[PDB]
């Protein structure tokens, strides 16, 4: 007289999956987003214009996004790196300038850019606290990055008022620094959003979702190719 | 110097996890022959069961 | 004063190499090369399992054989019947970031934990059907990449930063320390007696404690890079690790060597999962190329090739009587060996 | 086992030209990326140089290109750091990294929490 | 006197 | 030659929609929106190129053909509804690739393969349900010619004269104006964002992988066109005035204009499905 039973664990299937059906339809309408950040670099002042791990959650244009701040964790990355492997979006948080901060930032990054499990995931920079840059280059890097000596700025740039063609230079050059990486290692499968983020400014959101945007889009764009 | 806190410790970890008797390398290899020919009379992942019993059809 | 803790560290490791070598009587090949082997051992696709949707990161078989558990990164604890197919549980965690799955042997509870430094526990049995969270051990400061259970209330879990623990479930407070590695501990396996048991970092080695001291009885190096899954021979007198170095290896309690080793020039992905069948005789490695790999674990010989996945296999488990092989992969599917 | 240990450190006169070897047992050379680090007294980890399986993906930091160079050897499995025209700035202990993996482009082996396949190092000083 | 052609 | 190239537009679209069809349904890994819209349209190619074929030419040609009334209905039918529910999935494939490339984000909370079966059974059912009057399509038993008088035609008459060109206005403006319209927009805007895409940074594999997804989607919308406007135009043409169309298009001319229709079922698995990167992931299956 088992076949009662089975009836029951039919039942006990069938609630479940009308329960996991809601849960796909919760999940497919949530992007996931990996926050780096470096030790200088403000990780918490990008967290503030929008345990061993920490959630905050985003509504914009009835969109729902989620970032984690991952916390109290291990300094060495190479084995918890591989989880956030799905996300969306890996928003990377650099500084602009004591030790070597941005060559650790620039080796942190091409380590991430280059590894096996990540050559899908798509990376979203930020070089935080330009206004640092300001004040201190107006106010020595040419001992850690030669080549600014022998850098000038592209016809592309783009400067606000008020700001120094010096800053400006530094801060389009750390931007190459980063986009020379961007496109040598990888194959077309991920694309680096420069940002330059300021100390303070809500725009950052937008700056995120619509580049999230991009990110979905051209994957949906990996079906119809061909050859 | 103020790791040295630690590295005293590893010596004497060497030293105590030296005193035991490691046997040859002829007895424990016989041991998991013997056991890995013995307990082959039932492995049903090296000489699989008529598919009767198999619960997976 | 710290160059003679350097140089007496050189002479103890150099007496412990003489007595390893000394004990390297004959290889196992020479005393395993007048064997019968067996030839190729082909295996078939049974079941598929799903209802996951992120990647499966761990699954334990249950005492019983017949269920299973498995732990996915969209927050999803299911309780798989692998005979009829049936989730008999989904319980929701509370965080979606967990790494490692774990089935009592008594059936009582399930635990799991991840990336938040605690290790949650369940009760099954509950008087409502909606199996709710019953201790949440805290206190690591790394993440949880291994856990496993001796009996309802000792819980040994493995965590990132760099100590294993035993905890008391019924209290909470961690009972025992384990202190020796300095890389963070991948994964543990309890001895089949439940006595001792061994776990493996990421410095190319393993250590064997003994639970009832907290006290490191013995240390095993021989790999070249970090050692990812870990299992016991089922006698309880040996072990097999894979490493990322593409390359297992078999290694000895009692002779304190490496014994034996298993590689090919086609391989150089990682080995995210060991396992071994109910004789001892086969050797069930996960690699990263998307295809698990049988082993003669005494012949080093390939015994066969089980593919059937497509995106990472990161979890392998073999039933407490030998009758079937769950794999759990990176996308969304269990599947069934036999 | 792994073992990575150097030789060549000391105390040289501002300009001097050094040359620190870097033996490395216990594993296949010809599969690892290797990478030599500094220590400063008063400041945290800093990387220095890189190189590949091959040696043909060179890489410096801004403070060293063109001064120091980097080389190794399959035969004899060893990594020099050959160090051209110092300043008081090269006094540190320079530690001999492995890329924590065979067959890839990325490492993360910078860390001030003991790395496993880390040397002892040598100090140079100027 | 074939003048249909049927349809598509 | 004529005859020849008559059979080898058949046997390069059955041979070619077959193992479209047999690659799709044995993986389990096609199951999805993008590729469930793909196999009715396969399906459905099957059916045209299977129905409207020699069962048209060789009356066509020889001026007989022995059906019934009920044997001359269904096949009229068939491949009637085959084109409807052809028109109607283009048109689905083409807005659901507006949702996917143009609104990304909100697509894919809608890109359930529950939506799509919904899609598709709505499709067919307003096909089958548009393409209705089987019992006004007929045969007309009065000769064709002088040898073996007992000749049969057959044509959709629908009795009064107005009722027919109410009728073919109808089909011609909800199955070749709004889908024609409709798709024209959907691939349009598509277009537009890529096109705008491309030329602001105006990746290189990026760029070339869009290009190549615009130059498909003229094509498409090109010869949807190429191959559909004739038939409907000469369908209009018999609704307006049946004179001095049926003296033009007797035998031969229709027979081109018939067989510049079927090659656009030739053409959707050879282009849509054959030419991405899918058939190594389907021949990797199938070997």
């Amino acid at each position: 007289d088992q076949r009662n039973e089975e009836k029951a664990q039919r039942e006990a299937n069938k609630k479940i999956e009308k329960q996991l059906q809601k849960d796909k339809q919760v999940y497919r309408a949530t992007h996931r987003l990996l926050l780096l950040g470096a030790g200088e670099s403000g990780k918490n002042t990008i967290v503030k214009q929008m345990s061993g791990i920490f959630e905050t959650k985003f509504q914009v244009d009835k969109v729902n996004f989620h970032m984690f701040d991952v916390g109290a964790q291990r300094d060495e990355r190479r084995k918890w790196i591989q989880c956030f492997n799905d996300v969306t979006a890996i928003i990377f948080v650099v500084a602009s300038s004591q030790t070597n901060r941005l060559q650790a930032a620039l080796k942190l990054f091409d380590s991430i850019w280059n590894n096996k499990w990540l050559r899908d995931t798509s990376v979203i920079l930020f070089l935080n606290k330009q206004d640092l840059l300001a004040e201190k280059v107006l106010a020595k890097i040419e001992d850690y990055f030669p080549e600014f000596a022998r850098y000038t700025t592209p016809e592309d740039a783009t400067p606000e008022p008020g700001e120094d063609p010096r800053v400006t230079r530094a801060k389009y050059f750390i931007r190459d620094e980063f986009l020379r990486i961007s496109t040598a290692s990888g194959d077309g499968r991920h694309y680096c959003y420069p940002h330059f983020t300021c100390a303070v400014d809500t725009e950052n959101i937008r700056r995120v979702f619509n580049d999230c945007r991009d990110i979905i889009q051209r994957m949906h764009l990996r079906q119809y190719e061909l050859l | 110097t103020a790791s040295i806190a630690q590295a005293r410790k590893l010596v004497e970890q060497l030293k105590m996890e030296a005193n035991i008797d490691r046997i040859k390398v002829s007895k424990a290899a016989a041991d998991l022959m013997a056991y890995c020919e013995a307990h082959a009379k039932e492995d049903p992942l090296l000489t699989p069961v008529p598919a009767s019993e198999n619960p997976f059809r | 004063e710290l160059d003679q803790l350097r140089q007496e560290a050189e002479q103890l490791k150099n007496q412990i190499r003489d007595a390893r070598k000394a004990c390297a009587d004959a290889t196992l090949s020479q005393i395993t090369n007048n064997i019968d082997p067996v030839g190729r051992i082909q295996m078939r696709t049974r079941r598929t399992l799903r209802g996951h949707l992120a990647k499966i990161y761990a699954m334990h078989w249950g005492t019983d054989s017949r269920l299973l558990v498995s732990a996915s990164q969209d927050g999803k604890l299911i309780i798989w019947d692998s005979y009829t197919t049936n989730k008999v549980h989904a319980i929701p965690l509370r965080s979606s970031w967990v790494m490692t799955c774990a089935y009592a042997p008594s059936g009582n509870y399930v635990a799991c934990g991840g990336l938040d430094n605690i290790c949650s526990i369940y009760n099954l049995k509950t008087r409502e059907g909606n199996v709710r969270v019953s201790r949440e051990l805290a206190g690591h400061t790394g993440y949880l990449s291994c856990c496993r259970f001796l009996d309802d209330n000792q819980i040994v879990t493995s965590s990132g930063d760099t100590t294993c623990a035993l905890w008391d479930i019924e209290t909470g407070q961690q009972t025992t320390t384990f202190t020796g590695h300095t890389g963070d501990v991948m994964s543990l396996s309890l001895a089949p007696d439940t006595r001792l048991f061994v776990s493996g970092a990421c410095d190319a080695s393993a250590k064997l404690w003994d639970v009832r001291e907290g006290m490191c009885r013995q240390t095993f190096t021989g790999h070249e890079s970090d050692i990812n899954a870990i299992c016991f021979f089922p006698n309880g007198n040996a072990f097999a690790t894979g490493s990322d170095d593409a390359t297992c290896r078999l290694f000895d309690l009692r002779a304190d060597q490496e014994l034996m080793t298993y590689s090919h020039d086609n391989i150089i992905c990682g080995i995210t999962s060991v396992s071994f069948s109910k004789s001892g005789r086969l050797l069930l490695a996960g690699y990263d190329d998307f295809n698990c790999n049988v082993w003669d674990a005494l012949k080093a010989d390939r015994a066969g090739v089980l593919a059937g996945h497509d995106n990472r296999v990161s979890c392998l488990g073999v039933t407490d009587d030998g009758m079937a092989v769950a794999t759990g992969s990176w996308d969304s599917f269990l599947k069934i060996w036999n | 086992q792994v073992q990575l240990q150097e030789s060549g450190g000391g105390l040289v006169q501002p300009g001097g030209s050094l040359r620190l070897s870097c033996a490395a047992s216990g594993f296949t050379f010809s599969n690892y990326k290797m990478n030599w680090v500094r220590q400063a007294p008063g400041k945290g980890l800093e990387w220095v140089s890189d190189i590949s399986q091959s040696g043909a993906s060179i890489s410096y930091t801004g403070s060293v290109k063109g001064r120091f160079t980097i080389s190794r050897d399959n035969a004899k499995n060893t990594l020099y750091l050959q160090m051209n025209s110092l300043k008081p700035e090269d006094t540190a202990v320079y530690y001999c990294a492995r890329c924590p993996a065979p067959f890839t482009r990325d490492c993360f082996d910078v860390t001030s929490t003991t790395y496993a396949y880390r040397g002892q190092g040598t100090q140079v000083t100027v | 006197d074939y003048m249909g052609w049927m349809d598509f | 030659v004529q005859i020849l190239l008559y059979s080898l537009i058949f046997l390069l679209s059955v041979l070619g929609n077959t193992l479209v069809i047999t690659v799709l349904i044995r993986n389990k890994r096609m199951r999805t929106v993008t590729n469930i819209f793909l196999l009715s349209l396969a399906v459905s190619d099957l059916m045209l190129c299977l129905f409207c074929m020699p069962f048209n030419l060789i009356p066509n040609l020889l001026k007989d053909f022995i059906f019934g009334s009920a044997v001359c209905k269904t096949t009229t039918y068939f491949m009637g509804t085959s084109v409807s529910v052809s028109t109607f999935n283009l048109v689905a494939i083409s807005l659901e690739r507006y949702g996917a490339i143009c609104k990304p984000l909100q697509s894919r909370v809608w890109q359930t393969k529950s939506h799509a079966l919904k899609v598709i059974a709505a499709t067919w059912c307003l096909s089958f349900t548009i393409m209705t009057p089987y019992p006004i399509y007929s045969n007309l038993v009065p000769f064709t010619k002088n040898n073996n008088q007992t000749a049969n035609m057959c044509r959709f008459l629908l009795p009064n004269d107005v009722m027919q060109q109410s009728w073919h206005t109808f089909l011609l403006l909800i199955l070749f104006l709004i889908p024609g319209i409709v798709m024209m927009v959907a691939y349009g805007l598509i277009s537009l964002e890529l096109y705008q895409g491309i030329k602001f940074e105006a990746s290189a594999a990026n760029l070339m992988a869009k290009k190549r997804v615009i130059r498909m989607l003229i094509v498409i919308v090109v010869l949807f066109f190429l191959c559909w406007m004739p038939i409907f135009s000469a369908n209009a043409w018999r609704a307006y005035d049946t004179a001095s169309a049926e003296r033009r298009l007797s035998g031969t001319p229709i027979s081109f204009i018939l067989l510049l229709s079927y090659t656009s079922s030739c053409v959707n698995p050879i282009i849509y499905c054959f030419m991405n990167k899918r058939f190594r992931l389907g021949f990797m299956a199938t070997f």
